[PDB]
């Protein structure tokens, strides 16, 4: 994709030589391996929201208006019974507040009441619960992923070969022990 | 006991029960001697200190010569924000010693403290150069090549602020104010939970502004 | 909320729908994934800083000077444990 | 009236206090 | 004068720098 062909993809090259890199494919990985049926968990939040929207439409409507030469009307929307699905991306449209689509609510305040009560509710479910939620296996991802690593360095650092001991007690009490390595446990010798 | 031995102040007692040198099992003595050949160098050293007094008036004084500089020359700093001139300002509601030492600037020159802020920053960074002398004088030869040079290069710099607001302009105040914050340790812990994983994780960046 | 510069997509909702998955998505992976992502650095960066350092103080509070031991049953078992400190593994007695 | 949507006459006399604190919770920005 | 609402006379001189800097981190976005 540049022999004589067309722009761009160099851009591609570049990720995957970046992606070669192993220590940032360490921190890449504390994002697949608790993620291969994690990227399922993310459809518990797209199914935990997808309901309220129900529970909104039923009662209250979107009752919404606003946020040939050209591609600019007079913004003739109001989702039927299909949009519903849509706007719920728009509906989680920011990490600030959700839901919060109808403005003007005009002080009839109980319909006022009912109305902010259920969107702070997905508010809150929705924006924190889930997405410390999300994250959650983000983050127990990197919490496991030294926490089982220093353990597969302790047997080769720390504990030396063939010996299921942990080495030192028995070392400093006798012979010298140094070079210990150099001979019984020399796996480089074992192939040799 | 050897009669040398004595004057060998609580500096040492600390540092080295925090020299650790793992290397294998356990945290043990190579470690100590290395610490331990040093340190005779500067005990030695210490009483070839004795036939100069002045040194040792700034040695007990040392610690809080700097601690006074740092804290005396913020109280300054924050002052050029808090207070900028050319206008005809009223007050705009809009430690023993060091107490005294603020209440009389306080009744300043609504201008000649600020000078005079100034002035006694730059005599005040001269003190901290004094100070660390005492500390460490004869530019001792020591293993730890990393240290030496640190800390007289950050004690220069410190000197250096000095300069912008000796007779040069407005600001900086601020950056001196910055670095007397991060010789604060606790913070330089804190601070450290950001940059030890993370010399090569300045490139974890660039992961998501490629993608 | 990503993306998302063009407004009044006027209900052209095919191209409504192609627009918003797409926004949505790098909505969701840049926000979050990478979000968490680099911080996690920045929270396993504490998770390891302390968990190495009571292991250092370990050698020195907990157990003592040279010994590659770790005391106490031995200690309560004989003599009078106290004041090994003051001789035994005195460092400062080394050095002295 | 035809339409909900007037001259927004609002403000909080002592009740709507426990109510806006959602709407002052508004964003996380 | 009638209402608190004039034509914005803003813009920090010298000293709303420091105070602007909330409104500056006005946003988590």
């Amino acid at each position: 994709m540049g022999l004589f062909v067309h722009e761009f993809f160099y851009s591609l090259l570049l990720f995957d030589l970046v992606y070669r890199e192993e220590t940032l494919l360490n921190v890449i990985k504390s994002v697949t391996r608790n993620g291969r049926p994690i990227i399922l968990t993310a459809a518990l939040a797209l199914i935990l929201v997808y309901l309220f929207s129900i529970v909104g439409y039923l009662f209250f409507k979107d009752d919404f208006i606003l946020e040939e030469t050209e591609q600019d009307k007079e913004h003739t929307c109001e989702t039927l019974l299909m949009c519903i699905v849509t706007v719920l991306s728009h509906g989680l449209r920011s990490g600030g507040g959700v839901g919060d689509v109808l403005r003007k609510p005009s002080k009839e305040e109980p319909l006022f009441a009912a109305r902010v009560i259920y969107d702070l509710l997905f508010f809150f479910m929705v924006i924190i619960i889930v997405l410390n939620l999300i994250f959650g296996v983000i983050i127990d991802t990197f919490a496991d992923l030294r926490s089982e690593k220093q353990k597969k360095e302790e047997i080769l650092k720390t504990t030396c070969f063939i010996c299921g001991l942990e080495r030192d007690k028995f070392d400093n009490k006798t012979v010298t022990f140094e070079e210990h390595i150099k001979e019984e446990h020399n796996m480089w010798h074992y192939l040799c | 006991v050897p009669s040398i031995c004595e004057f060998l102040t609580k500096e040492s007692k600390l540092r080295i029960y925090y020299t650790t040198e793992r290397d294998e099992q356990g945290s043990k003595i190579n470690d100590f001697f290395l610490r331990s050949e040093d340190l005779f160098n500067e005990m030695n050293w210490q009483k070839k200190l004795r036939a100069q007094p002045v040194l040792y008036w700034c040695a007990r004084n040392m610690s809080f010569w700097s601690s006074i500089s740092f804290n005396l020359a913020v109280l300054m700093n924050l002052l050029v924000a808090f207070f900028y001139p050319f206008k005809g300002v009223r007050g705009g509601t809009l430690a023993l010693i060091a107490s005294t030492i603020l209440r009389l600037i306080f009744s300043v020159g609504l201008q000649p403290t600020l000078f005079l802020l100034g002035a006694f920053n730059v005599c005040n960074k001269i003190i901290f150069l004094m100070s660390f002398v005492g500390n460490c004088g004869t530019f001792t030869r020591g293993y730890r090549a990393m240290v030496l040079d640190v800390e007289f290069l950050y004690h220069l710099l410190y000197l250096l602020i000095c300069a912008m607001g000796l007779f040069v302009h407005e600001f900086f105040y601020s950056l001196l104010l910055f670095d007397l914050v991060y010789r604060e340790e606790t913070l330089l812990n804190v601070i450290k939970s950001v940059t030890r994983n993370g010399r090569p994780i300045i490139l974890t960046a660039a992961l998501a502004l490629i993608l």
